[PDB]
């Protein structure tokens, strides 16, 4: 709801000059309070946001800077998690949620997702408060098993996405149309699909080359 | 004294210069085509507005490092000169791109990275070949900083070979002509580090003695160093964010310190967990398809002591480098090895040959031309 | 090229002819001097041209292609070398 109606402002305000000034931040604070409320994002307001609070250091706000950073983890495996590395020193990294963020975004980004599921405060308020991340995070798992598994074990799949019961792996495993498999794996994608080499299957350099050859 | 007080002089001059520009330029035709008419020459205006970039860029750092929270330059900077400058109307030649490619050279240093979308689709003027090689200068770094390796070789191998068939002439390089094409390079070998073995695509760019010393540097890194990626990395973090000039050296300042502790950190995560995956994708594909024993040795190769073997082998597989597929039921691990080409290059190198006679029949015919 | 288009202004001939020739048998009854004759002309046309038919052939045809074009390659080279050349003593 919040989300589309500052929108219709705050696309004006970032490609302004409005977008380096600090009286505009308690807008756009509301605005990433917005996309972990209502699930929406927005990369040039979220970038601007962390450019001011880059800039001038006093107005680095934890809670704000955390609900970017755990949509950050969201995005996966785009590179808004990189654009937050180069706006924040060390000292404003290190404090506490956002050096426990960062840890866990590393644990996602090098693909260690049990080591993830293990290393998460199950009881920290901020993470339930972000809409959508539990799916979101699942998804992502799912996308590199989907792109680099012809197929998967039962059992390996629900280590992957922690824990799942074989009711709750169901609704994960039919959530993309994957199909059970003998003895007595889950079926995710053919071994003729995933291979499809771009290169070698060419040569057709003639028509082209005799053209600028012609004179 | 001198130093700082020539960056003051400049400054009191692009900020006149800007005030003149912003003021006449939306209804100057009677200005403009006096200007048109009258010449015989014509290429100082695009050395003027390059010149400018570059002098402005100079005098940034310097103050950015001295003065290291909270003071002017960067908004000063940004709201007034660059965005004006971007906003206004460009004048009718490729004097658009140049302001473009000011603007695109300062959102490049701010890290602020993500509005070349709208840059690209606003620039679909005719790509005359000193702008070809500014806008794949700058789309490269941005390839690189978005982590899209294979992207970014090809827009780097294109300005490092240079054979974009410019033809500049007048001064135009300018002035760190050399550093520039060594910019490209530095890049250009930590992509071939990430990438090879696939190219057989660096032999354009990248001349044989230099295809060697990052050749051996590369295979050490991937089996021990260390001390390759700290000369790797000390070089170019360096070029990386293009600061154009340093300061002076003391043991009373912090400041400049500062500046350099932010850039360190930044390049170093990235590229630390970036080194760690070109270290994983060292080990050759050698076969296929392999039953549990040669699984077993994959493993040992992988590591050993004992415990956690399989675990790691799953993250490591699936940071990008391993798509397959298992059978429990028979015990085969089954997987493709990718594969690339060659004779590719010679193909354009047809073409520019053919190029290259030209120009120099060209050139011949145009002296001949004064002995009639 | 004076040739090629000789060629394929006589390869048109060719199907407007046999186009004519199969309508005249549709029609009610034609092609009897054109039976087993022009069976023999095609059939002689086609084990000259394309000779045989399998992959190994196309991709022994192909590499030749590939060296051909790595000769024309060379002369377009040694054409720049001896320009090179040219272009160093005639200034």
């Amino acid at each position: 709801a919040m989300f589309e109606q500052m929108r219709a402002n705050v696309g004006k305000l970032l490609k302004g000059i409005d977008r380096y000034n600090p009286e505009n931040l308690a807008t756009l604070e509301r605005y990433v309070e917005t996309q972990a409320k209502e699930n929406a994002y927005d990369l040039e307001a979220n970038l601007a946001v962390l450019k001011l609070y880059q800039f001038n250091p006093a107005f680095f706000q934890t809670t704000v800077t955390a609900q970017i950073l755990l949509k950050a983890l969201t995005n996966l495996p785009h590179t808004d998690f990189t654009l937050c590395k180069c706006m924040i020193d060390q000292a404003h990294q290190e404090e506490r949620p956002i050096r426990q963020i960062l840890y866990l975004g590393d644990l996602l980004e090098t693909c260690h997702f049990q080591a993830f599921w293990q290393a998460l405060d199950e009881n920290m308020d901020l993470l339930e408060g972000i809409t959508g991340f539990e799916d979101s995070v699942r998804k992502f798992i799912c996308h590199v098993v989907g792109i680099t598994y012809q197929h998967i074990d039962r059992w390996l799949l629900a280590e992957m996405l922690g824990d799942l019961t074989d009711s709750q792996l169901k609704m994960w495993m039919s959530k993309y149309g994957w199909s059970a498999d003998e003895s007595g794996q889950i079926f995710i994608c053919s071994q003729e699909e995933s291979i499809k080499p771009k290169n070698i299957v060419e040569k057709i350099d003639f028509d082209s080359v005799s053209s600028i050859m012609a004179s | 004294q001198w130093l700082w007080d020539i960056i003051d002089e400049f400054i009191y001059q692009f900020q006149s210069f800007s005030q003149y520009r912003c003021k006449t330029a939306k209804k100057s035709e009677e200005e403009i085509d006096f200007l048109r008419s009258n010449p015989k020459i014509w290429n100082v205006h695009s050395v003027l507005n390059v010149l400018h970039s570059l002098v402005d860029k100079s005098n940034i750092n310097r103050q950015l490092e001295v003065y290291t929270s909270g003071g002017d330059p960067e908004s000063v900077a940004g709201e007034y000169g660059r965005h004006s400058l971007y906003k206004m109307l460009g004048y009718f030649s490729l004097v658009g791109l140049l302001r473009l490619h000011s603007l695109l050279g300062d959102y490049y240093q701010a890290i602020k990275v993500l509005e070349n979308i709208e840059l690209n689709k606003k620039s679909m003027y005719s790509r005359v070949p000193e702008c070809q090689v500014t806008t794949y200068y700058y789309v490269g770094f941005a390839y690189l900083m978005m982590r899209r390796y294979q992207d970014a070789i090809r827009v780097f191998a294109n300005i490092l070979l240079y054979i974009q068939r410019t033809k500049s002439m007048f001064q135009r390089t300018t002035y760190k002509y050399e550093m520039i094409n060594k910019q490209n390079e530095q890049m250009h070998a930590l992509l071939a580090i990430a990438l090879t073995m696939y190219p057989m695509r660096i032999d354009e760019s990248i001349h044989l003695q230099l295809r060697e010393k990052y050749g051996d540097k590369m295979l050490r890194m991937q089996k021990g160093d260390p001390q390759v990626y700290e000369e790797l990395f000390s070089y170019s973090c360096p070029k990386f964010l293009s600061p154009v000039v340093p300061n002076y050296d003391s043991v009373h300042p912090n400041y400049h310190k500062e500046p350099f502790l932010q850039q360190l950190k930044v390049f170093s995560d990235e590229v630390q967990q970036q080194a760690q995956l070109s270290t994983i994708r060292s080990f050759l594909k050698l076969y296929t398809t392999m039953p549990v024993a040669k699984l077993a040795g994959f493993l040992d190769l992988t590591e050993q002591e004992f415990r956690i073997q399989l675990l790691v082998f799953k993250h490591k597989m699936k940071n990008l480098v391993w798509t397959s597929g298992i059978s429990a039921l028979d015990g085969e691990f089954q997987s493709a090895s990718e594969v690339d080409f060659y004779i590719d290059k010679d193909m354009i190198h047809i073409a520019d040959t053919k190029v290259a006679r030209r120009y120099g029949d060209f050139f011949i015919r145009q002296i001949h031309k004064f002995e009639e | 090229s004076d040739l090629q288009q000789v060629g394929g202004a006589s390869a048109r001939i060719q199907d407007a002819l046999s186009t004519v020739l199969q309508y005249a048998e549709d029609v009610l009854s034609g092609k009897v001097s054109a039976d087993n004759t022009v069976g023999r002309f095609l059939m002689s046309l086609v084990n000259q041209v394309p000779k045989i038919v399998p992959d190994d052939f196309e991709t022994m045809l192909n590499s030749n292609i590939n060296d051909l074009l790595m000769v024309t390659y060379l002369a377009n080279l040694t054409q720049s070398q001896i320009a090179l050349n040219e272009k160093l003593v005639n200034l």
